[PDB]
């Protein structure tokens, strides 16, 4: 769940299907680093001189594999300035089931850089975004 | 992910939207109100590919047969449905074969004949039949329930296969 | 707020940047029917054998002068045998304010027909859009 | 509507992100978070125009070099960005210039030069050398804030500008 010589071998199979700059890298004891990409899509509540404007980015992040949702959540709210209740948010990945493309949410003790690292580089296969319920 | 622009003809009544709702919400829509032009998109995965599905739901209604012109320039394949209870429906699937060809000005566009409601008794187009128009025109046939869901990912699947071989 | 001659001209202005069997038609003093679209954009929950799965769709509707927000929003959650509570759910306008595009909720007392008219027939000058709260 | 990509570059600190989020979100970020590279979709109305515009915000620092090639291919306008109070960056420009005049194989690449942090005093980059620069490429120079949201505007309208115009 796994060998940490299979996350060795894991890394590297992930890192020649990926540019050498955003690869994945073996640490201490089959903890590791890496990047994802969390696509927010918010509506953001505006004053005119009610209303609201998109917040529609894809962000790249470099975390660990002890990199929990909690952290990846709060830290984009506080990166683009979003007051609102942290509790109010949800971190999705998007994968497949049956045939079919769902968001599944995630745990907030869940850990994206091993989600990411199994699914391989492929954002066709599994993609995060984060969403206000 | 790949884009694929899917068009689904066919006389009215005949189930086409029944049949992209399925695909889209999974349930069976038992009310008919007829279509003037709507669209969808729906993500999904095809042997392997995850696709994104552009899919335009046509009116079989004549009074907005103007609007023909306009979805074939920009569609990449069609269905065209029919009901196999409904004779005319399939009388009238040769009419949109032969616009799209002449509005896209090719004789290979990527289509899936459809004949949709077999989960009806009260047949009245024979199978054989609607294999022998498919077999004419070069294309797959599939018979569809909007109702059971008999056929429904075969029918899109298919035509996006057909489109990617293409 | 207008003039029926007033209503007739723009009919016809209209019409002429739209397709015939789209455009809009004068009737009883002043009154008038016509399309609009509606872009559904809603993540529905589902079960499998938590996850939610999009509803990403643009209805085109024929309807009247007299027709209400409050109207439209109902008979869209009906057509997408949408369950939740209607009160959930809003209109919204997509419109430009300040170089700026917004999306301003839409009075449940509101004619969207009438909004749609007034901007002409371009979607991009205003756009309907259906919103989960 | 017509879609735009943008391309933002530049040495690393210069205010990139600061001028990116300022359009997006209508605020000035104080931190200074070194990007890896963002993304970013905003509709626009540009001289009467509605827009989409995708707009990249990429790496200044060094690490993430072998980026570049990737996102200088898929841009279609660039804000080419310095900031007035180092000189380094402003020493840095020619080297994006170059990069993707490579890259894209024309010497007429939609672009715009950007002088930021033009709110602040100590000031060691002179407008004049920076006019004399955006000049030799036949370019336009617009000096920014993304703290006080000066220039900000022109400069991404002024690059969509460039491009429809090219
Ligand atoms: N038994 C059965 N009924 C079906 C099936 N598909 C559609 N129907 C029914 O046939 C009627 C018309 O279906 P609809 O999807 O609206 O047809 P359409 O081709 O979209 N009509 P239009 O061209 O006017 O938009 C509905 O009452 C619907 O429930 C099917 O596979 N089986
Ligand atoms: N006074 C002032 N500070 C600015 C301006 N633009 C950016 N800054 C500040 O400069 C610092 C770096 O800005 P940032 O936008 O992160 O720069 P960047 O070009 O995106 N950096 P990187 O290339 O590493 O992603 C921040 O502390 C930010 O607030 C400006 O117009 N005026
Ligand atoms: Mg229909
Ligand atoms: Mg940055």
């Amino acid at each position: 769940p796994p060998t940490i010589q299979e996350i060795k071998q894991k890394i590297d199979s992930y890192n020649s299907r990926e540019k050498h700059c955003l690869g994945m890298k073996l640490s201490e004891d089959g903890t590791y680093t890496g990047f994802i990409k969390v696509h927010l899509k918010l509506r953001r509540p505006v004053t005119v001189p009610s209303f609201y404007l998109p917040l529609d980015a894809i962000k790249q992040m470099h975390i660990s594999s002890t990199t929990t949702v909690s952290e990846v959540i709060q830290g984009l709210l506080d990166k683009f300035m979003v007051v609102d209740n942290p509790q109010k948010f949800a971190l999705f990945k998007r994968i497949h089931k049956d045939g079919q493309v769902l968001f599944q949410k995630l745990s907030i003790a869940d850990y994206p850089l091993y989600l990411r690292l199994l699914a391989g580089p492929d954002t066709d296969v599994l993609s995060f975004v984060l969403k206000e319920n | 992910m790949t884009e694929y622009k899917l068009v689904v003809v066919g006389a009215g009544g005949v189930g086409k939207s029944a049949l992209t709702i399925q695909l889209i919400q999974n349930h069976f829509v038992e009310k008919y109100d007829p279509t003037i032009e709507d669209s969808y998109r729906k993500q999904v995965v095809i042997d392997g590919e995850t696709c994104l599905l552009d899919i335009l739901d046509t009116a079989g209604q004549e009074e907005y047969s103007a609007m023909r012109d306009q979805y074939m320039r920009t569609g990449e394949g069609f269905l065209c449905v029919f009901a196999i209870n409904n004779t005319k429906s399939f009388e009238d699937i040769h009419q949109y074969r032969e616009q799209i060809k002449r509005v896209k000005d090719s004789d290979d566009v990527p289509m899936v004949l459809v004949g949709n409601k077999c989960d009806l008794a009260a047949r009245t187009v024979e199978s054989r039949q609607a294999q022998d128009l498919a077999r004419s025109y070069g294309i797959p046939y599939i018979e569809t329930s909007a109702k059971t869901r008999q056929g429904v990912e075969d029918a899109f699947y298919t035509l996006v296969r057909e489109i990617r071989q293409h």
